[PDB]
């Protein structure tokens, strides 16, 4: 039987474009540029899959005749975004799709559905959490992941689950981001840790309640997949089999100095002084006497300094950073102020949202640990 | 540009 | 004497950034990355040289000590745009500049003022017109200029002046854009034509009162090899192109076998839609007849597309094909709600001209060309 | 892809 359906343009366009956004820019084989449309009494399903990430959305539609068809995905996305804002009729007549909408008509070739991989089945549901928290937490941690697929152990977000408590962690060897949260667990005996490709997870986050599917009980992570579901949408990503670094060793228990600053004021000041930094390599932070002297540059191109008021206590120090990595950490706090914990100018700096020492580390739900650069 | 004292890792 | 001044940040930043926009991003020698700052008699002049465009701006300033200095323009532009909103103090101490603003302090190296090339003198004033009109007219024709230095005769905008009448024209051999306007000439006997590099003049068309163009006076218009542009305490010179503009006036058709009009937004949206299946975005096909336009594209291998829109149409029906990018460029340059098409055959240029929604099309032809201040003449492509 | 009938030019 040949698929024939009708549905509202905007509904059609939103569903196709969400599936098509994930399609490979460099398709390993041509058939992976397609999206699959499947019509049943249970509605219209639009899906895509490239052997690593799958995406699937069900939308209400008037199905005049059930069936399945594969067509060029980004082409279908661009068409549905540009059609007149009228109901869209879509009829497959064998090897050819007739698409009509208002005063417009398209005739599109079909692709070889028999060659398209089958979408993986989701593991059992593991837990749920609000979309807002999912998006915030992943955004805070993904910023620290490695971006080099030749070092897969760094390209993941580690996800540790213990009952109702989740810990997310990512590192690229220069910063480490760790976020703790509470979620709604759906299974009891969950004591597991998986590693999820960060880019994929980050994109799933930037798109109502979210359900994570990794399996149940002792089976969590055993199927090598994470399913993410919500709002008639459902995606899967293959887990990484790489081993995550021992990040808890890095978290300092005590600080020789602690400081707090206004996040926006500090961010703007780093952007200003780094204008004279060679290749934006480093900005220097001189802490003492309730004052932060932020500086950069050299005599060849120019020197800059801005002094901003801070709370400071402990051993004064000058410590230098990659200004992009520092802005990245500040932007991830989502708080008005930042609290710093330091040991020495050669050792990691702890950033978290906000007599003379040493200062015990303060419990928090988010840390961004940033290695300095050498002066 | 030293790395975090990850062992192994750096 | 060492230059020392203070002024408000926004004024400094706008002035410096306006001069620095024309500096090379990869200057051959450091002096070419510089802008010259000269302070005297309650004013600060900021000057920038480049081999094609030079520019100069004067803004008020509290001058504590007069002088001149040369510093990196792009860097200074970036700094002043990001400084706190406090008065900016600037003093030269030997071979270094100390720039202080609120809680921020910069120390910049200077360069040898005597090594900065001399800015060209503006030619005698030629005429004036509103800044809005000038930027719009340039923007309209600049889209049609070639962008290939190996065909330099295509990379300009032609400026014809005949008394109060100015004509701007550009072509890349596939479209020709011609815009006529009136201005206020400042001397009699101006009858001349020059060629200005399009990329320059086009980008420069982006607010003011009246713009003054300086290409000389009377019979001397064009002799200095420069186009001066002035207004709002800013002056610039642009070096003219030595190439020769093609003989475009014989392209303009006096009579059409068919005329049509369409809504510009509807037609633009329809072209973008059907062109989605056009191979290399190479062509869309327009079949005109019976108050309808059938717009189509594509082929069996990738998909076919059609959209039919209402048009006003008279004369001999025809099917004619265009590069959809060039077609949209022309529609976007009309700056009107509707477009009027003039056709002869499917293989000869199509004339596009602005039409208002209060215009309307009629007999069955033939149709004399309608006088218009703007024309975009587009060569069709061959039908498959 | 014909050019405008510019003489010379095409």
């Amino acid at each position: 039987t040949d698929l024939k359906f009708r549905l509202v343009r905007e509904s059609f366009a939103d569903a196709v474009s969400w599936v098509a956004k994930n399609l490979p820019t460099r398709p390993a084989v041509p058939v992976l540029s397609g999206v699959l449309l499947t019509g049943s009494d249970e509605g219209l399903t639009i899906s895509g899959f490239d052997y690593e990430v799958s995406a699937e959305v069900r939308v209400p539609a008037e199905i005049a005749s059930p069936g399945t068809v594969l067509v060029s995905g980004r082409l279908l996305s661009d068409i549905t975004r540009a059609l007149p804002n009228k109901p869209v009729d879509f009829y497959v007549d064998g090897n050819r799709v007739a698409l009509t909408c208002g005063n417009a008509r398209f005739s599109l070739p079909t692709m070889a559905v028999e060659d398209y991989p089958t979408l993986p089945t989701l593991p059992e549901d593991t837990g749920t959490l609000p979309a807002e928290l999912f998006s915030e937490a992943i955004g805070q941690v993904a910023i620290a992941a490695g971006r080099d697929d030749t070092l897969p152990m760094l390209t993941g977000i580690r996800v540790e689950i213990s009952g109702e408590k989740v810990v997310l962690a990512a590192t690229d060897r220069f910063r480490l981001a760790v976020r703790e949260l509470t979620w709604n667990a759906l299974s009891p005996d969950i004591e597991a840790a998986v590693l999820v490709p960060a880019k994929t997870l980050g994109e799933a986050a930037k798109a109502s309640e979210v359900r994570l599917s990794l399996g149940a009980g002792m089976g969590v992570g055993k199927d090598g997949l994470l399913g993410i579901s919500g709002d008639g949408k459902r995606s899967t990503t293959r887990l990484l089999d790489a081993e995550f670094p021992k990040f808890r060793q890095l978290l300092p228990a005590e600080h020789t100095a602690v400081a707090s600053a206004d996040v926006a004021e500090l961010t703007e000041a780093i952007k200003l002084v780094a204008l004279v930094a060679d290749r934006g390599a480093q900005v220097r932070m001189e802490f003492a006497d309730g004052m932060l002297r932020l500086s950069a540059g050299a005599d060849d191109v120019g020197r800059a300094e801005e002094d901003i008021a801070v709370e400071f206590a402990g051993q004064p120090l000058t410590i230098a950073f990659n200004p992009t990595y520092l802005i990245d950490g500040l932007a991830s706090l989502h708080s008005e102020r930042v609290s710093f914990g330091f040991t020495t100018p050669g050792k990691p700096a702890l950033l978290r949202p906000a007599d003379q020492g040493p200062f015990a580390a303060v419990p928090t739900d988010y840390v961004y640990l940033l290695m300095p650069v050498r002066l | 540009v030293p790395t975090l004292p990850l062992v192994p890792x750096g």
